RNA sequence: UGCCUGGCGGCCGUAGCGCGGUGGUCCCACCUGACCCCAUGCCGAACUCAGAAGUGAAACGCCGUAGCGCCGAUGGUAGUGUGGGGUCUCCCCAUGCGAGAGUAGGGAACUGCCAGGCA
RNA sequence: CCUCCUAAAGAGUAACGGAGGAGCACGAAGGUUGGCUAAUCCUGGUCGGACAUCAGGAGGUUAGUGCAAUGGCAUAAGCCAGCUUGACUGCGAGCGUGACGGCGCGAGCAGGUGCGAAAGCAGGUCAUAGUGAUCCGGUGGUUCUGAAUGGAAGGGCCAUCGCUCAACGGAUAAAAGGUACUCCGGGGAUAACAGGCUGAUACCGCCCAAGAGUUCAUAUCGACGGCGGUGUUUGGCACCUCGAUGUCGGCUCAUCACAUCCUGGGGCUGAAGUAGGUCCCAAGGGUAUGGCUGUUCGCCAUUUAAAGUGGUACGCGAGCUGG
RNA sequence: CCGACUUACCAACCCGAUGCAAACUGCGAAUACCGGAGAAUGUUAUCACGGGAGACACACGGCGGGUGCUAACGUCCGUCGUGAAGAGGGAAACAACCCAGACCGCCAGCUAAGGUCCCAAAGUCAUGGUUAAGUGGGAAACGAUGUGGGAAGGCCCAGACAGCGUCGAGUCGGCCUGCGCGGAAGAUGUAACGGGGCUAAACCAUGCACCGAAGCUGCGGCAGCGACGCGCGUUGUUGGGUAGGGGAGCGUUCUGUAAGCCUG
RNA sequence: UUUUGUAUAAUGGGUCAGCGACUUAUAUUCUGUAGCAAGGUUAACCGAAUAGGGGAGCCGAAGGGAAACCGAGUCUUAACU
């Protein structure tokens, strides 16, 4: 299974760790949708920045 | 007016240098301490300032042991 | 194979105390003496040696017993990472983590190697 | 320089933050072997008492540690004794900690040593303070160098000595003040004025009601305490201005606020009247002259219905004065 | 020489209860940090060495603190964010707050924070409540039959409660809670919603629309970096910037090329 | 311009025109580029000679050690695992 992840809020003013997570997901801007493998590692990244991404699953 | 305080010594950078499961070379300092907060276990020496150091290459292992439940550091070689 | 005893470990209080038993064949202990070996800042008390008449009195081991020590959920509470909010000296909400204390309760350790006594 | 806390459970972390220590000591107080175990109290006991030493028990480190604090410490690192010099020389895998100079920890190797029957342990001390770079020079060792050559001098190398260089990374071997006679470069990085932020303080309200008030808390007053408001004194801060924001007081001219001095309206009164007290409403207008002093203020004299309190760059020097 | 009753009595230890601590800890998180392993993703984001710097006045905001009065747009640390060096939208206006990172063009579209009665773009939107104070749109202890909601009582047609046995229906005051009220005085001028105005155009709850940025998308264009192919195409991605580093150019005077070339 | 921060009521400029501030020499290091390459290059000077001559020198191909000295080693140490 793959999950679609869309960035919904700006990275401006976010914690360095949250910016590192968006980079880890490969999200580049607001509205950018990426397709990633549904793994616990990817899900933990989503969880860490869940306030600024939406998962279509 | 004036105060009788205003002194402190340099911080000594004590504490754990190599944590559990870390691979060390022989001679590597594992902990700097005042007295034996940690005790030397297997393949660990205790220096004159109570520095625990590896006497063998291997992995750091912290263990609670003995009738006083004291913390020992060993090297699993 | 069981029971007892000694030695050496694991473990480090669910394992320690107390309190009530209980054991001398063997083992252990006290014990018996000391020109000796060795010993006492004095003393054979200890340490040490030569012993085996006596006693389990003490100690020691074993057994029983919650008055303690100890262990200890569940639930709740406190705190707190992230995001958000308020009346912002302090709090609250979403989500994740979640004590300490206390409560119910547990609890009179368990276990390896070797040696010896007995059955 | 050391220890603790601040320091946000790795390290580190500031303040003229909160507390203390060091500038050594020790040939044993170091090494090792063997041994040992504390404070404190109870009971009994010549002198002997609260406390000496002795005996037993309780207790279990609440002691001890050469010296601060912290962390350690019973296998003691604490206490005693024997023998001793490892408080060794050359090195050093590896690691810690520093911007660096440095500082620290270190098994193991070589030589030679001590203690132990032996395993072993010992390169100072329970650990963390007890310190000073370089230059210059001194002393001992070492033919490394040796200005024609042999020497020597001097230099090097190894060991070691000389700093409260304490402003302790140490300008010089060697150093105090005055300036209102002043001067330059700069700063609103930084004070004095005014503004600002703040409101401890100040001033003004209010809450509670001990009590005073013959009796009676609340006419009037309001102990112990509590909560605000103003920007309003004394301050705090250092944000604006140092390529200039003229300053106390007076004079002239003001203007606003109302927490009202007078006059106006009113409630309560411990308001008979007169005249007060207190609170509420009210900002229309009004609201002394002199003596002294630079004064503002104040005191004093004598007025007045009253001689209000504040804000306005402590209103007003491109309006005056200049005490 | 002693003793014995005795206390407004003051009382250690011990025992049981109750709190408090930056320099207390028989406990102890979250986080953070160190190490190991594994994916995905990321323009190597890492480390070393070398050329060139600049900088060593920071500010505010959040969180944890010292100091100060849990005063200051105060001061001193830690840590994150933004400003610095960052435009755009919101907060009336407002470096540092909220949203969001401006390569260029567009008289397209969707959104963010924040908004939708008029100024002024969009709901005089829907449903259910609350408030009557212009509360909203400044202020505490404390005061009060304001008013809404909830749970539970006392007493009551064996006549309660109030007024005068009578009288025929409820009454009484604590509790918890929502929203209001007083407390509430300042200086040029309303002047404490930005204004108008508002009884919703306030507040609470729910829902769906829409507006809204230089964010995102669309269309056209330019450039950097990197791939994958053959300096070209295709494709990914990037292009806010002070100090400052790196790269590439324009133009000016003069020398050669030039006794050439242009020019009465 | 200076700053944490300036519409700032901080600084500077009345305006225009012209002039007005990272240079030059030598040394040294790094980068680029060109020549030659275990070599490279000459200085003064000679030469009318941008030529040619001039290799005095300089840098490099070896280091270690204070040095004597040894040398792909050397120093350290009596000697190095
Ligand atoms: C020269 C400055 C003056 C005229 C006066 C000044 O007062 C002082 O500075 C007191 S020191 C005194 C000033 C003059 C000049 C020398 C001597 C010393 N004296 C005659 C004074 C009152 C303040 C204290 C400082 C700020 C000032 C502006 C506003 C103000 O009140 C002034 C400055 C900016 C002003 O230009
Ligand atoms: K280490
Ligand atoms: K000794
Ligand atoms: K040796
Ligand atoms: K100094
Ligand atoms: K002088
Ligand atoms: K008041
Ligand atoms: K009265
Ligand atoms: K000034
Ligand atoms: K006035
Ligand atoms: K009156
Ligand atoms: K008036
Ligand atoms: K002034
Ligand atoms: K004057
Ligand atoms: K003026
Ligand atoms: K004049
Ligand atoms: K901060
Ligand atoms: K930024
Ligand atoms: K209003
Ligand atoms: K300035
Ligand atoms: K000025
Ligand atoms: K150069
Ligand atoms: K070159
Ligand atoms: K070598
Ligand atoms: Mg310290
Ligand atoms: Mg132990
Ligand atoms: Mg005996
Ligand atoms: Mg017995
Ligand atoms: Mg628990
Ligand atoms: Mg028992
Ligand atoms: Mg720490
Ligand atoms: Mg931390
Ligand atoms: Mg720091
Ligand atoms: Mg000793
Ligand atoms: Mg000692
Ligand atoms: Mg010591
Ligand atoms: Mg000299
Ligand atoms: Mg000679
Ligand atoms: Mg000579
Ligand atoms: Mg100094
Ligand atoms: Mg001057
Ligand atoms: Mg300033
Ligand atoms: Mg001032
Ligand atoms: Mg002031
Ligand atoms: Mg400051
Ligand atoms: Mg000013
Ligand atoms: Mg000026
Ligand atoms: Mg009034
Ligand atoms: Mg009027
Ligand atoms: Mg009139
Ligand atoms: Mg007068
Ligand atoms: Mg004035
Ligand atoms: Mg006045
Ligand atoms: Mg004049
Ligand atoms: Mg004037
Ligand atoms: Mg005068
Ligand atoms: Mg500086
Ligand atoms: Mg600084
Ligand atoms: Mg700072
Ligand atoms: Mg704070
Ligand atoms: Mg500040
Ligand atoms: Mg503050
Ligand atoms: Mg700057
Ligand atoms: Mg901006
Ligand atoms: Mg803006
Ligand atoms: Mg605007
Ligand atoms: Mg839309
Ligand atoms: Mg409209
Ligand atoms: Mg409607
Ligand atoms: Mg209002
Ligand atoms: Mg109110
Ligand atoms: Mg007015
Ligand atoms: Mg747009
Ligand atoms: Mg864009
Ligand atoms: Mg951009
Ligand atoms: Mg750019
Ligand atoms: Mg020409
Ligand atoms: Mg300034
Ligand atoms: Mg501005
Ligand atoms: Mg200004
Ligand atoms: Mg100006
Ligand atoms: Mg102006
Ligand atoms: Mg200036
Ligand atoms: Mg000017
Ligand atoms: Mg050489």
């Amino acid at each position: 299974k793959t999950i679609k992840i869309t960035q919904t809020r700006s990275a401006i003013g976010r914690l360095p760790k949250h910016k590192a997570t968006l980079l880890g997901l490969g999200l580049r801007r607001i509205g950018h949708t990426v397709e990633r493998e549904d793994t616990p590692a990817i899900r933990g990244m989503i969880n860490a920045v869940s306030f600024m991404v939406k998962v279509e699953e | 007016g004036s105060t009788r305080n205003g002194r402190d010594s340099e911080a000594k950078r004590l504490g754990v240098k190599r944590f559990g499961g870390e691979s060390v070379l022989a001679g590597s300092i594992i902990v700097r301490q005042r007295g034996t907060k940690f005790h030397a276990g297997a393949n660990v020496g205790c220096g004159r300032d109570h520095t625990l150091f590896a006497k063998a290459d291997g992995k750091v292992k912290f263990e609670v042991k003995g009738p006083k439940n004291r913390k020992f550091i060993s090297i699993e070689a």
